[PDB]
């Protein structure tokens, strides 16, 4: 069992005190539902279960496993936090719309071929950067899987002038590769001493159905530290909090402040919280107001962040020419971003906030895309911008906020 | 558990203009009753206890039209809620603001604000609820259709709809329109998914009453792209082992149902209203209690209102419904025709298959034939009407002035045809393609050199070049870009200065894709082969190897080995400017 207090001044990323959350190592490769798999057998099948719900965006959010990677009745110094997204576009995104994000980048790659999914993988791992290929075509002949690691290392050569310097070719692999991954991947500089922003990817309800009316839990909100330490008995800040438009116009943010009562992760965690992984916290907030999933994409600060909640949001427009690694062997007009026309949804990803945004006027170099709910970030921080190609929110172009219309009630 | 319901009071599809510019769509009156009176009626004839009505466009209009109805009143069951708001424009900002606001609880109805139907539908609420407690709440929506042959009148080209549903189960498994379609494409997943029965089906009217579960509006809050109805089933046929939810269907075969988007879904929905087709719901049954819309229905159903005051010779054939205080004069010909409240019909005129509203004042000689007249109009003698003809808010057709088949007339000039007066008169080559498209992309919008570096690194990991390859595809791309610049000159001078600006702005790409050296000797392999195809500037091909020791791409070291090593490129590079080219960098360099 751990042994963690209340009583911290100043913690660092490697703190052997906390053993919970530690660093945060992204995986995206040519899985196609084998990541996942490869996570349980990395760190643990049911490890990580503290409140399931029924599965609302499923392409949409991200998944981290936490995993205490011992050494030597073992020692525990560092953990590594596997964020495995379903899709690689929603990973890419994500990493790249700012700073902090998929600092340990793992390459699934795979001993069989060479097939585009390794090419969109390499594609999405250069757009969002230290990389860590590993083979997972495992139970190979000798000159097969020789030849296909020959081929894998022509391909990571290309791959070498940007980042292409891993190696590795099914416990033992596994163990291999973790011990690797504790002796390449150094420790990301985290920024303990800013405010705790606690972006939401994912709420869940403890009240059970039927419960007792002393006995009631609720919201258990859960999601990603950005910066800083979140101890309980602070109140935390949702910025966005209630969007209500009963005054028939425009609709006004009202910010439900809750006080932490715990932050409860995977395991026992203790009241200090890091950053790094996925951090739940229960507060003293209401089931309705916050439900499955329903209080996702609101920023949960600490000391009233800056950030408000912004309706329209006027960004640099720069969108690529073609999809970042899609090339099929057809490719009829396939990989062409199209302009942004007016009236057109996009899935603006800022950071972890994924929020819709409608097209509604552009002049040649800055959109003004209105968001469909409220978001607040930042007023210049790197926005993404995506569009569902066919039946998969693929991303289409990257920008800058240069102009915003702020609102904040009370 | 009670039965909510979400009305959609605004359609926001551009199709009854410039008629919406005067009053909503769902305001227009079929028989002297507007359409949200009739889709009220249907959803408390249906057993809804509460309602929610959303309306964007000229919704003050809307409430105050509504709130002076039967179903506001204190002795209503079945409860209203107006909700307003400026910011929506699409039903699923509807659907989710209804997920933002949670009003519904669990199997609601969602229907517009223009349906026409008189369908009890808990036979298919109990089906619902049955798929809902079997199979642990994944069937969603339970879509409902009319059955009715092709041919019919009332389903027109524009959203004639083929599925293809199971016979057993009868789940939904592919949705399309025939918005100009010969051919229809079927998917084949779902042949392989149910082996049990399939059935393909293009009798069914789609009528809109899509009763569902409240996961439709969690699927509108997640997915920002779907936009209206078809969207939302598009997205879901298409997607089945993410976000699953098996849509499920019922089909009427004994009552009425359909909604109005044309003017011939209009004229056949009221053809079918005034043939009493959507009995009960029938306007001399006067379903809205209001003393100025009552009727009596004689024979061959002409419906009479009171105090019309007909005269002699004026006959009656078929489908005919005069208002309150509509005067008819003399020797007239009405049939299948709907007239308003408080008209002045002329003498000896004939009027078939025509839509006269309130107000309205038609002298003698007239003859109408499928046509509309909205709200206060007017017209004069001698003039005759074809069909397909609009006319709006008390527009004046002049004396001797006959209107040709499309004529749709109101008094803004762009959105309708005209306005009217008292006078009717006013593998390595597909890359290198690539590679060619991005840098004149580049080039046009002026991309930074980061951005041209991750779309060169995205296009050689599509195309699976190698390294150097890829460099002596992008010195041959930037080598025809200064050549594209001159189409026939054949000099010297143009093709070095397409060359040097291209050098200078692409001198980071050129940096990040030749680094090494064996990298810059190809990239003067490169060179020498270009200089080799475009001889006639060749003169700028020293020019060039002075350009590449300036922007740092070619070293000293590898252009005086690419110099030192030879047949016809060594006599091209033995010739006099490029050997003076050579001097002068040994001069520079030291």
């Amino acid at each position: 069992l751990t042994t963690l207090d209340v009583t911290k001044l100043t913690p660092l990323s490697h703190e052997v005190i906390s053993r919970q959350a530690t660093i945060n190592i992204g995986t995206i490769g040519h899985v196609a539902h084998g990541k996942s798999t490869v996570v349980k057998a990395i760190s643990g099948v049911h490890t990580v279960r503290f409140k399931n719900e029924l599965e609302r965006n499923i392409t949409i959010k991200l998944g981290y496993a936490n995993a205490k990677i011992y050494k030597l009745n073992f020692k525990l110094v560092r953990h590594v936090s596997f964020v495995d997204c379903p899709g690689h576009d929603i990973l890419m995104a994500t990493m790249l719309n700012g700073a902090a994000v998929m600092d340990a980048a793992l390459l699934l790659i795979a001993g069989n071929e060479s097939c585009p999914q390794p090419q969109t993988s390499e594609h999405l791992a250069a757009i969002e950067i230290h990389i860590l290929i590993l083979q997972n075509k495992i139970d190979l002949v000798k000159e097969s899987q020789a030849k296909e690691q020959y081929e894998q290392i022509l391909a990571f050569v290309q791959g070498t002038v940007a980042e292409g310097a891993p190696i590795i070719p099914l416990k033992y692999n596994i163990e291999v590769v973790c011990e690797y991954i504790v002796k390449k991947i150094p420790v990301p500089p985290r920024d303990f001493t800013s405010e705790p922003r606690l972006i939401v990817i994912r709420s869940f309800d403890v009240n059970k159905p039927g419960c007792e009316v002393d006995d009631l839990k609720g919201g258990v909100a859960g999601g990603s530290i950005l910066k800083g330490v979140l101890k309980v008995g602070q109140e935390i800040e949702v910025r966005p909090g209630i969007v209500s438009k009963d005054s028939e116009g425009k609709l006004m943010c009202k910010p439900i402040f809750s006080k932490i009562v715990s932050l409860f992760a995977e395991h026992n965690d203790l009241q200090y919280a890091a950053p790094g992984g996925l951090i739940g916290v229960g507060t003293k907030i209401d089931p309705t107001l916050c439900r499955a999933d329903r209080m996702v994409g609101q920023v949960l600060g600490a000391v009233g962040a800056l950030p408000e909640i912004f309706t329209e949001l006027e960004i640099s427009y720069f969108l690529l020419r073609r999809l970042l690694g899609v090339r099929t062997e057809g490719d009829k007009k396939a990989a062409k971003v199209q302009k942004l026309s007016k009236n057109e949804v996009l899935m603006v990803n800022i950071g972890s906030l994924s929020t819709g945004g409608r097209v509604s006027a552009v002049k040649a170099d800055l959109g003004k895309i209105v968001l469909t709910n409220p978001v607040c970030t930042e007023v210049g921080e790197k926005i993404a911008l995506s569009r569902r190609v066919e039946k998969h929110w693929r991303l289409i172009g990257w920008g800058q906020i240069r102009r915003g219309v702020t609102i904040k009630p009370t | 558990p009670p039965l909510q319901a979400v009305l959609v009071a605004d359609s926001f599809d551009r199709r009854f203009f410039p008629i919406s510019k005067d009053q909503p769509r769902v305001l227009l009156p079929l028989a002297n009753v507007a359409l949200i009176d009739y889709t009220l009626e249907f959803l408390t004839a249906t057993g809804v206890q509460e309602t929610f009505v959303f309306c964007c466009w000229k919704a003050a209009q809307i409430k105050e039209h509504l709130l002076k109805s039967k179903w506001c009143r204190p002795t209503s069951l079945n409860v209203v809620r107006i909700i307003t708001s400026e910011l929506y424009r699409s039903l699923g900002d509807v659907l989710r603001d209804v997920d933002a606001k949670a009003l519904v609880r669990s199997d609601f109805l969602l229907v517009y604000g223009d349906v026409i139907s008189n369908i009890n539908i808990t036979r298919a609420l109990e089906e619902h609820r049955l798929r809902r407690k079997l199979e642990k709440n994944v069937s969603v929506m339970t879509m409902i259709f009319k059955e009715s042959s092709p041919s019919h009148p009332t389903r027109c080209h524009e959203d004639n709809v083929v599925v293809a549903v199971d016979s057993t189960t009868n789940r939904v498994l592919h949705f399309q329109k025939t918005q100009g379609l010969r051919r229809f494409a079927f998917p084949l997943s779902l042949f392989q998914g149910s082996s049990d029965g399939v059935e393909v089906r293009y009798d069914l009217l789609d009528c809109h009453i899509s009763i569902c579960s409240p996961q439709v509006a969690q699927l509108f809050t997640d997915n920002f792209d779907y936009q209206t109805r078809d969207d939302f089933v598009r997205g879901l046929l298409v997607n089945e082992e993410i976000l699953g939810n098996q849509i499920h269907m019922h089909v009427t075969a004994k009552e009425y149902g359909a909604r109005v988007s044309n003017l011939h879904m209009y004229s056949a929905v009221c053809a079918d209203v005034i043939r009493r087709w959507v009995y009960p719901l029938t306007p001399e049954a006067n379903f809205t209690d209001s003393t100025t819309q009552s009727c009596t229905h004689s024979r061959h159903n002409i419906y009479r209102g009171p105090e019309v005051s007909l005269g002699h010779g004026s006959i009656l054939e078929e489908n005919v419904l005069l208002g309150s205080g509509t005067v008819i004069g003399s020797n007239c010909f009405i049939t299948n025709s709907v007239i308003g409240p408080g008209c002045h019909i002329g003498d000896n005129v004939v009027l078939d298959q025509t839509y006269l509203w309130q107000g309205v004042r038609v002298a003698a000689g007239a003859q109408i034939h499928q046509s509309l007249l909205c709200d206060n109009a007017e017209v004069k003698e001698r003039v005759t009407l074809k069909p397909r003809s609009v006319l709006t808010s008390q527009v004046v057709v002049g004396p001797n002035i006959t209107l040709p088949e499309g004529s749709v007339i109101s008094l803004h000039p762009p959105d309708a045809e005209e306005d009217e007066d008292d006078g009717e008169f006013s593998d390595i080559k597909v890359f290198q393609n690539e590679v060619l498209g991005t840098l004149q992309r580049g080039k046009e919008e002026n991309i930074s050199c980061d951005n041209l570096v991750l779309e060169i690194n995205s296009l050689k990991y599509a195309y699976n070049i190698s390294l150097k390859e890829v460099m002596q595809v992008l010195s041959h791309v930037v080598l025809e870009f200064p050549l594209q610049q001159m189409d026939s000159p054949l000099d010297s001078s143009r093709y070095c200065a397409l060359l040097l600006p291209l050098l200078k702005a692409w001198s980071p790409v050129f940096r990040n894709y030749i680094k090494r050296a064996a990298d810059h000797l190809e990239a003067l392999a490169a060179i020498e082969d270009f200089f080799l195809e475009h001889e006639a500037l060749g003169i700028s091909m020293a020019k060039v190897l002075m350009a590449f020791y300036q922007l740092e791409i070619l070293a000293e070291e590898t252009i005086l080995s690419w110099f030192s090593q030879r047949d016809k490129g060594q006599q091209l590079r033995k010739n006099q400017q490029l050997q003076r080219f050579i001097q002068w960098l040994k001069e520079a360099e030291e």
